[PDB]
């Protein structure tokens, strides 16, 4: 068959560098060009460049002229790319691919995160109703899970009891740090009478904390 | 450079029903030989892009004849005779006649359903957060449809946008509605210099702005 296996998620401290690899197998590595694409968070796809493993001839998208350097290692049929002095603007999922007549095959991609940030447990803040008395019958509370790094974080309400009527929004990486929120809805008869708490974990910090959502004064 | 305008950005399909996506190029892809280089890829959530059609209308290996590419020069279309669950995702358009090769923003398939107004809840900063010097106001606009919504934070009087971060959940697979979190972040003094905080949404279900605000009192 055919396959393009890429290296594991890499963390890159801004202003330094990284080198990702794509292991070719199941075909004559040096017979076709090797493409390298990028896909920033939420964005579409950017074609970085391509290199031919036969003679290392490279052809680069001029936008990455000074950021990407493409190389190949015939012996182990691996193709490499090296990001030179990457910014946060370079955080994304990098792919290698062969898209030609003899077939189009893509690697599983490599996540790259550029951030000076170090392991950081999140600040868990309770989102309690301001003063919208009842609103109706149902009530929604929330938990602001702010400032952690790296990702991800697990958020559950009342240790798993509460599952329906919950929305844990995708984390947004802003200014070196990840921030995310989660909401929950329950009948006005259950809260504040009972006790709603979000239990959020952050594996990288070996942390897991609970935040009782107290009725606002 | 060469620009690929795909559309619509998000297509609402109905399982079993047909679908049509459009992709135009800022210039002709009709090359000097006979080949007009234009392919479509399909990225199913969490997967790597998978080329489906190459050279305007040639299907790839194991491609249900349900997908049909066609087009000429600058206008191209991808059609699906009857959308199946597995087709859902983002479809990409890519050209290779011009250099560098370029993609369209991608068209996202989404299951249609009935319009639903969003529920809105605004949350004042956590004292716990204040103590730390910061202050974020959170707004949740849950379970709404269609996905298209317009949110603005109005402080006391006017609109403002410094320190605003929004996040969107994928189309819920249970009800097929969308949810959006919106966080306005201020310093504690910045926050304390104002009284009124409003979360204003303009959705198609209401000819009137949907509001939920709170004063610091």
């Amino acid at each position: 068959e055919v396959q393009l296996q890429q290296s594991g998620a890499e963390l890159v401290r801004p202003g330094t560098s990284v080198k990702l690899s794509c292991k070719a197998s199941g075909y004559s590595f040096t017979n076709y060009w090797m493409n390298w694409l990028r896909q920033r968070p939420g964005q579409g796809l950017d074609w970085i460049g391509m290199i031919h493993p036969s003679d290392s001839e490279t052809r680069l998208n001029q936008k990455f002229k000074d950021k990407a350097t493409l190389t190949v290692d015939r012996s182990s049929s691996t193709a490499y790319i090296q990001l030179s002095s990457p910014t946060s603007e370079d955080s994304a999922v990098y792919y290698c691919a062969r898209d030609d007549y003899d077939g189009a095959f893509w690697g599983q991609g490599t996540l790259v995160t550029v951030s000076a940030a170090k392991t950081t447990p999140p600040s868990v803040y309770p989102l309690a109703p301001g003063s919208a008395a009842q609103t109706n019958s149902m009530v929604t509370l929330g938990c602001l899970v702010k400032g952690y790094f790296p990702a991800p974080v697990t958020v559950t309400w009342n240790s798993g009891s509460l599952s329906s009527g919950v929305h844990t929004f995708p984390a947004v990486l802003q200014s070196d740090l990840y921030t995310l929120s989660s909401s929950v809805t329950v009948p006005s008869s259950t809260w504040p009478s009972e006790t709603v708490t979000c239990n959020v974990a952050h594996p990288a910090s070996s942390t897991k904390v609970d935040k009782k959502i107290v009725p606002r004064d | 450079e060469l620009v690929m305008t795909q559309s619509p950005l998000t297509l609402s399909v109905t399982i079993g029903q047909p679908a049509s996506i459009s992709c135009k190029s800022s210039q002709s892809l009709l090359y000097s030989n006979g080949k007009t280089y234009l392919n479509w890829l399909l990225q199913r959530p969490g997967q790597s892009p998978k080329r489906l059609i190459y050279l305007v209308s040639k299907l790839d290996s194991g491609d249900p004849d349900r997908f049909t590419g066609s087009g000429s020069g600058t206008d191209f279309t991808l059609k699906i005779s009857r959308v199946e669950a597995e087709d859902l995702g983002i479809y990409y358009c890519v050209q290779g006649s011009h250099f560098p090769p370029t993609f369209g923003a991608g068209t996202k398939l989404e299951l249609k359903r009935a319009d639903a107004a969003p529920t809105v809840s605004i949350f004042p900063p956590s004292s716990e957060q204040l103590t730390s010097g910061g202050a974020s106001v959170v707004c949740f606009l849950n379970n709404f449809y269609p996905k298209d919504i317009n949110v603005k934070w109005k402080i006391d009087g006017s609109e403002r946008q410094n320190g605003v971060l929004n996040s969107w959940t994928d189309q819920d697979s249970k009800d097929s509605t969308y949810s959006m979190s919106s966080t306005l972040t201020l310093t504690k003094d910045e926050y304390e210099r104002h009284n009124s905080y409003t979360c204003e949404a303009t959705h198609k279900t209401s000819t009137s702005p949907i509001v939920k605000s709170f004063n610091r009192n």
